[PDB]
Order: structure tokens, then C-alpha cells, then sequence
RNA sequence: GAAAUUGUUGAAAGGGAAGGGCAUUUGAUCAGACAUGGUGUUUUGUGCCCUCUGCUCCUUGUGGGUAGGGGAAUCUCGCAU
């Protein structure tokens, strides 16, 4: 199990899992790179505007 | 029981011990010397002599286990011996010296040395009357005061059987 | 508690009983000795200081308490009486200083700590009083012990601190 | 439980390739070096340093293992120093 390369205190860092998901690698990786760098209270509100067609998710690679 | 009792000096009442140095021999000790006694590498022995449930005597000594880099004085070093002038002529100092000799004998030692001022004759005769021996004469510049006063000191030794 | 043993009587008698008591105490002290009987000597000095403090006397009481401190400076009651005399003479800061110095001699009693905190609150000194009180209190989710003092259901501390706040606001 | 392979962190790079030979600036990384071997002097704690020498076993020549003391200003015979 475990995770990846972390650089913080694991004592106060919560995380989940939920394996076996039939989605899409190109979409999951892109939305993970897009949601990274923002706060939780902002990420919970940014996802509500995607279904309303206001701020789309661009692509990089 | 007897009116003269003995007690082990704790830390909470340690502030009382520092007061003794201010009502016995002023201009000799400081505050860090008493604060570093129970600050959690020399062995320190503390004793408080009560007279009718009243703190009247204090004894603070240090044990020196070294003998390689020392001439001949390994034993209990009687540092602080505070006895109020109003609480004398009642074998209080005798009981303190007996307790010191007992603690010296229990620590596998057979020598007790003490330092005394050179400008005091009554205390010198009182300590000699118990059974001490003077080591040589005086020591040039040994006692350091609070403001910066310096004077000579004498050494009194005793062999414990 | 010798003075306490004659505390209510002094509230009902005066010029008829107190002179005889003072004469008896003086006659008993004139036959004592500062070395043979030190305990009766210091207790007689304390009783005389209490009796003179009750009779609106202050210089002689200070002289007696100073003689008692010079004879045996290992009693908290002497420092408490000195602080009380200095408070009655309008010297709150000096009384607080002497009582803190005496309390630092033995840090295990809570009554002396409460008295010191109260006298510091009466001396327009609130920060130092709180810092002194924040010792025996439970320190968990707070930097001091104000929450602990409020959880142990206090009253006198709050009353004495609010009076100091009111005095500082009126100044 | 290794590989092509995508994912995050950390470092480099860029004007139609990257990769490499001879050599190097820069970043990251790394053992070796005897900066620990000895001579001889000053030092103390001290031991098998003077010593009360004991208990126990092979046999000369000067006898092997086991432990509590008196002074440490003799001695560098020993380790740190």
C-alpha cells in the first residue's frame, strides 16, 4: 500500500484510498493536477461550477 | 520524641534554604549556587535540623569521588553550615557534625575537611573543640564575596574511623 | 491561634480586659530567654504584635515583627502579619513584595499563594498576580490557568480582580 | 518481485531533434586522506608503583590463576595524559 514521496508531517495528514475505479487515467491525472495547489474550502466550491459550465479543466500533456 | 529532629531538604522548600545563607553568614553565597542544587554531576547531601517543629539548622555538603588529580582530602566537603546565633548551646552543631560523620562513613570515606574564615576566632575554636586539625596555615585569596571582597581561609580536617 | 483564642473577647471587652492581658504577657516575657525558650519568646512577640495591631498601633508592631524575623525568619505567619501591617499602613506594593518573598521560601501551600494573589490584586498588580496564580492550576488548552480557576468554581479571585480593574479605570 | 510505461515531489536544459567521442564551468553525490603512527620531554587519575600478602595447582629457573589494605613526592616498569 503506502503512498508516494511526501514532504510533510504524517501525524497530522489525513488521507483516503478507494481503489478499483473505472474512470479514465487521462481525466483523473488531469483533474488531480488541476485541483492541486488550492485549498479544501476552495476545491469544494470549484467543483460545483464544472457541472454548470463556467470554468472548464484545460489539458497540459 | 526528641526536640531536635532531622529532615531531608526537598525542592519546594528549597527557597527556605537560600534564606538561611542570608541570616547566617552574609556576603559569601549567591543564588545560582543554591538553584543548581536540585536542577535536573557531584553528589550533594542536604540536612535540615528542626527544633520543636521550627527550621533552625541547615547543612549542605558535597562529595568528591576524585582521588587521582587530588593530594589527600577525598571525603565529605562541608560547604554550607547555617546555625542561628539564638539557637546555640544545645548540641545542635554537635548533632549536625554527627550526621555528617555518619553520612561520610556510609559512603566508604574516612576524611572530613572544612573551610573556615581567617578573621573569625570563635567559630574556629568551636570547630577545633569538636576534634579537628588545622592543615598548614592559611590560603592566600580563597574566599570570594558578593561585591568582590577577598580574604584568607583555613582548612580543618578530621579522620573518621 | 492564640490571638484568635482572644479574638471575639476583644470584640466585646477592651479597657477592662486588654490591660490585664498585656500586663500578664509582659510579666511572662520579662522572665523568659531568647535562647533557653525561643519558641515561647517568638510566640509572645507574635501575640504582642497582634494585640498592638488590634489597638491601632503600627510602629511598635513593626518593631516586634522585625525582632521576630531577626530571631526566627522561618515562619510564614510573621511574613503574613508584616504584609497585613503594611496593607493597613497603605503600603500594598511593599506588602506584596514581602509576602511573595516569604512564599518563595516554601512552594507547597495554597493558602499563602491565594493570600499573595489577593494582596497583589489589592496592590494594582494584576499581571503578576495572574502569573503567580498560574502554577498549581491545570494547564492544558490555555497559556495560563484562568480557565482552571473558572472551572473550580471561584468567586473571591474574580471579586478581587474586578475591584483592581475598577481602580485602574478610575485612576 | 526487477522492464518497457504512465503519476507527485526535488535538480538541469532548450532559436527546427535528442543521444556521443577529446576536455571542461555548474548542480547533486562520494570513499580514500593518516589530521593520528612514533621519537622524547611537563602533567594527573593510577595499575603487577614500596608493600600484609593470602587461597588454589604444575614441578626449577626466576614457580602459574583467585582477592580485601597502609603511603602514593619515584618511576615511566604499564593505559589514558
Amino acid at each position: 500500500a503506502r503512498y508516494g514521496a511526501t514532504s510533510t508531517n504524517p501525524a497530522k495528514s489525513a488521507s483516503a484510498r478507494g481503489s478499483y475505479l473505472r474512470v479514465s487515467f487521462k481525466n483523473t491525472r488531469e483533474t488531480a493536477q488541476a485541483i492541486n495547489g488550492w485549498e479544501l474550502t476552495k476545491a469544494q466550491k470549484y467543483l460545483e461550477q464544472v457541472l454548470d459550465h463556467q470554468r472548464a479543466i484545460p489539458f497540459r500533456r | 520524641r526528641d526536640i531536635c529532629t532531622l529532615d531531608n531538604v526537598y525542592a519546594n522548600n528549597l527557597g527556605m534554604l537560600t534564606k538561611l545563607a542570608h541570616v547566617t553568614v552574609p556576603n559569601l553565597y549567591q543564588d545560582a549556587f543554591f538553584s543548581a542544587l536540585f536542577a535536573e554531576k557531584d553528589v550533594h547531601f542536604t540536612q535540615m535540623a528542626y527544633y520543636s517543629e521550627i527550621p533552625v539548622g541547615g547543612l549542605v555538603a558535597k562529595l568528591v569521588p576524585k582521588k587521582q588529580n587530588e593530594l589527600s582530602l577525598k571525603g565529605i566537603q562541608i560547604e554550607f553550615l547555617g546555625v542561628l546565633p539564638n539557637y546555640r548551646h544545645k548540641s545542635i552543631g554537635s548533632k549536625l557534625l554527627k550526621f555528617a560523620e555518619d553520612k561520610c562513613s556510609e559512603c566508604h570515606q574516612h576524611n572530613v575537611f572544612v573551610y573556615l574564615p581567617a578573621v573569625d576566632d570563635l567559630t574556629k575554636q568551636w570547630f577545633i573543640a569538636h576534634g579537628f586539625e588545622q592543615v598548614g596555615e592559611t590560603v592566600n585569596n580563597f574566599i570570594k564575596g558578593v561585591n568582590g571582597d577577598e580574604q584568607d581561609a583555613i582548612l580543618l580536617k578530621k579522620h573518621i574511623s | 491561634a492564640t490571638f484568635s483564642n482572644v479574638k471575639p473577647l476583644y470584640q466585646r471587652r477592651k479597657s477592662k480586659v486588654s490591660p490585664l492581658l498585656e500586663k500578664i504577657v509582659l510579666d511572662y516575657l520579662s522572665g523568659l530567654d531568647p535562647t533557653q525558650d525561643p519558641i515561647p519568646f517568638i510566640w509572645t512577640n507574635y501575640y504582642l504584635s497582634q494585640h498592638f495591631l488590634f489597638l491601632k498601633d503600627f510602629p511598635k508592631a513593626q518593631e516586634y515583627i522585625d525582632a521576630a524575623l531577626d530571631h526566627t525568619p522561618t515562619l510564614v505567619e510573621f511574613y503574613i502579619l508584616k504584609a497585613r501591617i503594611l496593607k493597613h499602613l497603605g503600603l500594598m506594593d511593599t506588602a506584596a513584595g514581602i509576602l511573595e518573598e516569604g512564599r518563595q521560601l516554601d512552594l507547597q501551600d495554597r493558602f499563602i499563594n491565594c493570600k499573595t494573589v489577593k494582596y497583589f490584586l489589592r496592590a494594582n498588580n494584576i499581571d503578576k498576580a495572574v502569573e503567580v496564580a498560574s502554577l498549581f492550576t491545570k494547564n492544558d488548552d490555555s497559556v495560563n490557568g484562568i480557565k482552571d480557576l473558572h472551572l473550580v468554581e471561584a468567586s473571591w479571585f474574580i471579586v478581587e480582580q474586578a475591584e483592581a480593574y475598577y481602580r485602574l479605570y478610575l485612576d
